[PDB]
């Protein structure tokens, strides 16, 4: 099969977004290959001076549309529509004019610029999990999308959840969400979409909505504070004000101090 | 101690405190690599304690502290130390050559 | 990775290279501190002086004390070398013989 | 180079402006009198008055 | 051993019967392996059952 | 390039002509310089000889 | 970033396309202002400006 170009619903489209690794991301001007189904995207990319080669092993192109088009498939971002000729299409519906890359936290919706450094947990409206009996069970943010689905807000932290494809999700408990976040962790590893990480128990505070876990890697990152105890956080955040920047504190310079003492001791006797 | 006082004349008092402070600073520097809290709080305590000494040993103590602890202390601690040492002369200079 | 143990071993080796008469007391203190960690509670009762002595022995930071002995021995060896090179000695008990 | 400021974001850049202030003394140009002037006034006020 | 006791996160094996215990015990940060030789589990219910 | 690389090799070759007992110190230092360039930047804090 | 008032670039098809600060000085040219940032451009001799 060879992909074809279609121009249906062109007047309802404001822009285009790329889907890479199952997660929507912004389009760079230097990207070289895409999977495309629209002829207008050629003009959209030529106006910015870009060129590309079409291949199936490259991120797909999806268009932001102001009209409800297609239906919802669990585990896939946006909506999927099949043309009269059998070709599939992808679109990004919206409710308000503020449109961007949108991902789903277990309780709230937050827009992001990059998946790697955001609070994203899931990127699909509906997700399906394997129950205790080994059978698939549907879940959705809104239960009206599919009958029998369970709301995302009913989920709880520190509980192991397995999707029907074998993936594992584990997110820690939080007490504040938004521009500033505070998190609590146990002595166990936590995993999210595509990445799992090991962390120790404690509490962390972040000045940004970036993903934070209690380990040395996130500890070294700027704007992140962590502590082994509730009160130890203040000591940790106040330590750098008197502690030097690094390991420049070489103790070999005490020879000069010892020389002054030896010199004065000899001089007094003489 | 009597034998020590037999020699060194009048300067035994200056020598004793100079040796004791050097030994204390050497111990603090030896405990530095594990306990990172020491360079700041110990310097602050030393600055507080240096007031209760005679000027003769105070000058040596200031010289030793500035020679030894300078390369491993934050800048603002040093500037506060300098300001606190030099206020007693800034007051005199301002009174005698600037004040009204 | 962690290499604190390797650094401690290197510092102990360098201390052993700089051998002096005062290395034995440091070794005795270190071995006593290691020994008191295992038995400890078996023979500590009454005699608050004994408890104070045990607490003082256990809390000694030998690992942070070896580096001070290093500096103490370095100056002594430098002084001995300076005396030997320029001035000499008459005592035959010194180990300057075999050179 | 002097006169150049950098950071990860707007907030991080604002914090990195004070990085030389927690640096050892012998790591700045002779024109470091600016930081001394900015330190001593704050110190003397915050102590002597308050 | 025929005696009911409190539960702590240090224990590592139980004979689980109730499904909700798997979710309850996870919230305390504990992990366990199911073996019938380990002490059993009981649930507190206000309703008179059994 | 020739002029930018042959000079260092010529200097290294000439260094062996003026042989001395301290040549091994420079030989070990050369290995140390390259070794902690593709490795190291690790091994955390503590100790001072290393 | 620009060496001269008028320059010449290569389009996506490789044909040479003239550019300049002002279109009025050279008929058929395209103003520099249309050049979007964060975009690769190539000249006659393969020089790259972004």
């Amino acid at each position: 099969h060879v992909m074809s170009k279609h121009t249906d619903f062109s007047s309802e489209i404001i822009g285009y977004k790329a889907i890479d690794g199952g997660v929507t991301r912004d389009i760079a001007s230097t990207d070289t290959c895409f999977a495309n189904k629209h002829a207008d995207f050629d003009t959209w990319f030529s106006q910015r001076g870009g060129s590309y080669t079409n291949d199936k092993a490259c991120p797909l192109i999806a268009a932001v549309i102001t009209r409800e088009v297609g239906f919802v498939v669990p585990g896939l971002p946006g909506t999927i529509l099949r043309t009269t000729n059998g070709d599939f299409l992808h679109f990004l519906p919206r409710v308000f004019s503020a449109v961007g890359n949108i991902c789903y936290t277990p309780s709230k919706l937050i827009e992001y610029t990059d998946f790697a450094t955001s609070a994203c947990v899931l990127a699909a409206e509906c997700t399906i999990f394997k129950d205790a009996s080994g059978k698939p069970v549907p879940y959705c943010y809104d239960t009206n999308v599919l009958e029998g689905s369970v709301a995302y807000e009913s989920l709880r932290p520190d509980t192991r959840y397995v999707l029907m494809d074998g993936s594992i999700i584990q997110f820690p408990n939080t007490y504040l969400e938004g521009s500033v976040r505070v998190v609590t962790t146990f002595d166990s590893e936590y995993c999210r979409h595509g990445t799992c990480e090991r962390s120790e128990a404690g509490v962390c505070v972040s000045t940004s909505g970036r993903w934070v876990l209690n380990n040395d890697y996130y500890r070294s990152l700027p704007g992140v504070f962590c502590g082994v105890d509730a009160v130890n956080l203040l000591t940790n955040m106040f330590t750098p004000l008197i502690q030097p920047i690094g390991a420049l504190d070489i103790s070999a310079s005490i020879v000069a101090g010892g020389i002054v003492a030896i010199v004065v001791t000899c001089l007094a006797y003489y | 101690f009597m034998r020590f006082r037999r020699a060194f004349g009048e300067y035994s008092h200056v020598v004793a405190f100079n040796t004791l402070l050097f030994l204390m600073s050497f111990t603090v520097l030896c405990l530095t690599p594990v306990y990172s809290f020491l360079p700041g709080v110990y310097s602050v305590i030393y600055l507080y304690l240096t007031f209760y000494l005679t000027n003769d040993v105070s000058f040596l103590a200031h010289i030793q502290w500035m020679v030894m602890f300078t390369p491993l202390v934050p800048f603002w601690i040093t500037i506060a130390y300098i300001i606190c040492i030099s206020t007693k002369h800034f007051y005199w200079f301002f009174s005698n050559y600037l004040k009204r | 990775w962690d290499l604190t143990a390797f650094g401690l071993v290197a510092e102990w080796f360098l201390a052993y290279i700089l051998f002096t008469r005062f290395f034995y007391v440091l070794g005795l203190a270190a071995i006593m501190q290691l020994f008191f960690s295992y038995f400890a509670v078996h023979f500590i009762s009454n005699s608050w002086l004994m408890w104070l002595i045990i607490n003082l022995v256990q809390m000694a930071p030998i690992s942070a004390m070896v580096r001070m002995y290093i500096f103490f021995a370095s100056f002594y060896y430098v002084w001995k070398s300076y005396v030997h090179v320029v001035d000499g000695c008459n005592s035959s008990t010194c180990m300057m013989c075999y050179k």
